[PDB]
């Protein structure tokens, strides 16, 4: 049962700072080395260094140094990560994850799941909920645009749930103004246009925002 | 630091088919590159490392090869769960570092996109905005380019895309570009179109409306 | 690394002044340019740790008149390829390749060749438990990935709990150009279980058999050459 | 229940005096189980004493003056004169003249460890104290033989002393702790019953990487 | 925040086995031994062995062999004294405590709080109360609680608005394998005649209360 | 094994009072000694080790001393929490051995016995036993003998004491001995008595009655 267990999801402004915990069980945790490995939304893994569990010792990258810390508490097998001074490209899943003290080991075999942290200075905010209107002009398409809301997530169904064959919801995108939008879109046979009524059904929780929005042809 | 060139950043491949990754070492590296694979929303899992170790309860099909500055992942025959993102790493200096990543996708045949094009609602425009939506509909392969005119001026800076990962059932795409205009904006142009460029189309398709029509 | 390095041998001074401003390292105490993909050879690392710079503080020297159970350190002589000289010296003898004296001290035709060595480990008892077949694909990894020998030079890989022995063979006719030879190999598996890493940047050897970390309590090391020493 | 010999675990032991009688495995001298026994008897008990580890060949070499079964006098004290080739020793059995009128005794030894780092913090201060400490309890020398005990992270001095005029008839030798001691730390007690040495500095257990050992004679070697 | 914790009392018949575990925490369970160490009821200390942490390694002593097992779960820092084949002069608090691996280091500086192990043949069985009256300037009186199993039981006099004067003794445990005590109390003789005198006696394990007037005779 | 003398058993002191306990081992241990208190309900406190080193958190005034096979704890001003049970103990070999302890309790002045006898009930008589009980109450020191005479016969075997610790408000000690004889034995004789001895009475003390009266 050798495991690490990290802390869970993080919101904080810029400027602010975030402690994220990883605590080995399972294994003698100054046996091993604690790595910490960045993963930005939709990016690659970075090795942002790592920390000798016994020694004490962290290495820092020249990307991660000054207002990254690597910390530990042997008294509990746990390690820490500290990031201060927040920004916005902070924003991504860390991970901790175990390898030796020297380079032949210098592989990771046992991982955390992780711990997002994301930075915004968004308020919480609703979405505002707007239909995308089938074509007057086989098949149709039509929609809800699901905008300008934070955090994430909102969750979108149709007709209650009964709609589900040829629905698309897709993966919201940060917006300039620091707010999330995402769009669900479904194809349906045009000639059930009129005959058969449609409805998305968007939740957002964080807001406690719940909008039903009727997509008619205009 | 060791900079690591992994190939293909994507490949679509079938159960079945031989699979090879490659990582090229900006030096000699001896044979100390690890492999990782890694699904939606999970941590990585090692494969490999010391170029050609299996770690422990990594299936046979897995296997790596090579030395110096080249090195090869290859999955033998893939199978449906091995559909995800792999990772090489160097572990022969510090600092560690690691290859960019390949998509390993499902192929499957051409499908061209259908394509619609929605203009903002007009509860949207009494806010202060315009979102003008296209959405590609169940196409693969995942290459396609969406180009917004406005009264035939190429866009530029003022839309973004999401894209759905492969469908379970029929192992397509669907993406939306979403061009965002303010109501002042909006309203200084009549004619709206995308132009969607997807080798299932012969020739580029255009959806398009006049504001207000 | 941001600035230049040389992996395979920290007693180096690396600089950007190298053509078109790549990086050079050179040796210490030789200046011998370095090869950084390679093992560097005995002989040139002797003199380097014979020419550091200590700076005792507050521990103290042993006296001039002091006996040790070895046979003494010096600051070798070596070839222009970097191998000892047969002969070193104002009293002198033969050693062999790996710098060992084979002679009495006298007042040399040849280099003669170590070509086995014996590597004899004891590690500190422990309640892991791993058998012969474990031990020795690790240590084959581990002289290939970290010192750069061809496994077919690591001959045999023996284990009496908690004793490791490795015997390293290579005759000269067996090294391709440009093969790592088993006593510079030695040497810095030697020095790495002192926990002298003479890498840079590749930390200690932290040597696992299973992942569980081994403590070496005791090493020897044991030399025959390709001919009899001569006493 | 049965017979042991705390100072020396290289003894076999039966109850056979008027009470326990434990003596040296090859020699058979009886040993006095109080206090440390010589490095020269110690020596001919190791070289007494394979499975699938192989032996060295008859000609390899060591970086070492290399091991051998020494002649000890009915004391136990090595023999000045050791041998074909002769060449006499010190009284800690170490080569003093090329290959002997009396046995020149080591009076000064500079132990020198160097420790794997570590997390946990300690100071000269402790360091001094634990392995004073030590010297006394485990290696039954007396306090004012150790002379000096030095720290530069991560290296470890430690000076023994004891001329001939200070060393009381029945005081350990300098010689026979430092052996004791370096067994120790090369994993082998000499001791039966005592565990291994297990140092430990505030609290810390330290691992000792490498170890140096000087030993200085009381008439300078004649080379 | 060093500490180590170990399981509750025990019951258990003769002939049966019982395993007492000691769970390490705020430090490195490997680094150091743990030994465990018997006090019968009354009596001192006695080593019984200890385990090495870190080789996994047990050693006895000559008293507690064959039937003593010393055992480990690193994964849980936790080591386990197990005895079987039990009998009544196992009786005793078994504590495990912290030390090093070698005699330098075999003093030992953390304990467990101790785990109470009880081997007896008797069922549960509730006391029964005798008064022991005052004599016909100070009397005294008292309540004999006598043949009781499990222990304890408690005495308080006039539901505890008596306590100056009182005492109650430590159990004595009799051949039959029951318990016994009594409880005590010096009141001035002239208090007889007009102050009332009850013991309170509780035995949880059985559920049996009792009240005892104590008057003279 | 390593076997050792711990003395005094037990010894009264006042707090201020320098205290001294000794442990003599039974072969020369070096400096291996440690030393241990415990109180009631707790397991034991390691204040020395190695003769005469001061576990951390310690008072100082808590000190050792010895070498060979003679040790001291020194108690240089003793305060009321000191009041304890102690240990010596070697860590020179195993098997590790302990001394039987020390009990350092508050001295002071001395105090006879009140001394009382109490028959046994008629309602234990019907149910089959009897049990006579002679109280000593509050008495200093703790040293006190109690003998039983049925018809001036010495008892031996049939009486058990119980001892309480001393006293939260005037440091006595009380004490109980009851004997126990079957109905049957009971109601064969006539007198029972039982005669105390303790150092704050004159002369020992004699309470008895007779059965039935
Ligand atoms: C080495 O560290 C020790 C332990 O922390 C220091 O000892 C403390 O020193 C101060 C000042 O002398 C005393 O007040 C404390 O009581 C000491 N504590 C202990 C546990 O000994 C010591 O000063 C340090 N020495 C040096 C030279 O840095
Ligand atoms: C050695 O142990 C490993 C791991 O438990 C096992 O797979 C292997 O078969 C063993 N080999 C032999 C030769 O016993
Ligand atoms: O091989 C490892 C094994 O060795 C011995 O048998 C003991 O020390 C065990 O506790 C340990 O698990």
């Amino acid at each position: 049962q050798v495991q690490l267990q990290q802390s869970g999801s993080e919101l904080k402004k810029p400027g602010a700072s975030v402690k994220v915990s990883c605590k080995a069980s399972g294994y003698t945790f100054t046996n091993y080395g604690m790595n910490w490995v960045k993963q930005a939304p939709g990016q690659g893994l970075k090795w942002m260094g790592w920390i000798n569990t016994y020694t004490g010792e962290p290495t820092y990258t020249d990307d991660f140094k000054g207002r990254f810390a690597f910390s530990l508490d042997t008294s509990v097998s746990t390690a820490y990560l500290q990031i201060s001074s927040l920004k916005a490209d902070d924003t991504a899943v860390y991970f901790c994850a175990r390898g030796g003290f020297g380079s032949s080991y210098w592989y990771f075999d046992v991982w955390g799941q992780g711990s997002l942290v994301t930075v915004s200075s968004a308020s919480t905010k609703g979405p505002s909920v707007f239909p995308l209107a089938p074509s007057s002009k086989g098949t149709a398409a039509l929609g809800c645009l699901v905008k300008d809301y934070f955090p994430e997530p909102v969750t979108v169904s149709w007709n209650s749930g009964a709609l589900t064959s040829g629905v698309h919801t897709f993966p919201a995108v940060l917006q300039s103004s620091g707010l999330y939008s995402l769009s669900s879109v479904v194809t349906v046979p045009s000639s059930s246009l009129g005959t058969q009524t449609y409805i998305c059904n968007v939740n957002h929780k964080p807001s406690n925002t719940k909008v039903d929005k009727r997509v008619e042809p205009k | 630091d060791i900079q690591l060139t992994q190939s293909p950043s994507s490949l679509s491949a079938s159960v079945g088919d031989r699979v090879s990754i490659t990582c090229k070492a900006s030096q000699d590296v001896s044979i100390a590159v690890a492999w990782y694979q890694q699904k939606p929303g999970k941590a990585p899992k090692l494969l490999i490392y010391s170029a050609s170790y299996r770690y422990t309860g990594v299936p046979d099909r897995f296997s790596g090869s090579g030395s110096g500055t080249d090195f090869t992942l290859t999955i033998s025959s893939l199978q449906p769960e091995d559909f995800a993102v792999y990772y090489c790493q160097q572990h022969y200096i510090t600092p560690l570092t690691f290859g960019a990543g390949t998509k390993v996708e499902i192929k499957r045949t051409v499908a061209a996109p259908s394509v619609f094009i929605f203009p903002p609602s007009d509860e949207q425009l009494k806010s202060g905005t315009a979102s003008v939506v296209c959405l590609l509909n169940n196409f693969y392969p995942r290459e396609a380019k969406v180009q917004w005119k406005v009264d035939n001026a190429l866009q530029s800076g003022n839309s973004q895309e999401s894209v759905t990962e492969q469908d379970s059932k029929d192992s397509t795409y669907s993406l939306s570009s979403t061009l965002t205009l303010s109501k002042a904006d909006y309203e200084k142009h009549k004619v709206y179109a995308c132009e969607v460029t997807h080798q299932g189309l012969s020739s580029p398709v255009t959806k398009s409306f006049n504001r207000g029509e | 690394q941001d600035n230049c390095t040389c992996p395979t041998n920290k007693m180096t001074v690396c600089s950007p002044d190298g053509p078109g401003g790549r990086c050079q390292c050179r040796a210490l105490g030789s200046g011998m340019a370095v090869d950084c993909s390679t093992l560097t050879s005995k002989c040139l690392l002797l003199k380097a740790r014979m020419s550091a710079p200590k700076n005792a503080r507050t521990l103290v020297r042993p006296s001039e008149h002091a006996l040790v159970d070895n046979d003494g350190l010096y600051d070798p002589d070596c070839d222009p390829e970097g191998r000892f000289k047969a002969r070193q010296c104002s009293v002198c003898w033969c050693v062999n390749s790996v710098g060992v004296r084979r002679t009495d001290k006298g007042d040399c035709d040849e280099l003669v060749r170590t070509h086995h060595i014996l590597i004899d480990l004891r590690h500190r008892p422990t309640a892991g438990a791993f058998n012969h077949s474990d031990l020795d694909a690790e240590l084959r990894r581990l002289f290939r990935e970290r010192y750069r020998l061809h496994p077919k030079f690591v001959a045999a890989v023996h284990y009496e709990q908690p004793t490791i022995q490795i015997e390293l063979r290579q005759q000269t006719s067996q090294k391709a150009a440009g093969d790592v030879d088993i006593g510079d190999a030695a040497y810095y598996f030697e020095r790495d279980i002192k926990g002298e890493s003479l890498f840079q940047g590749r930390g200690g050897l932290d040597l696992r058999v299973r992942g569980e970390p081994l403590q070496v309590e005791r090493t020897l090391i044991y030399y025959l050459d390709e001919i009899p020493p001569k006493f």
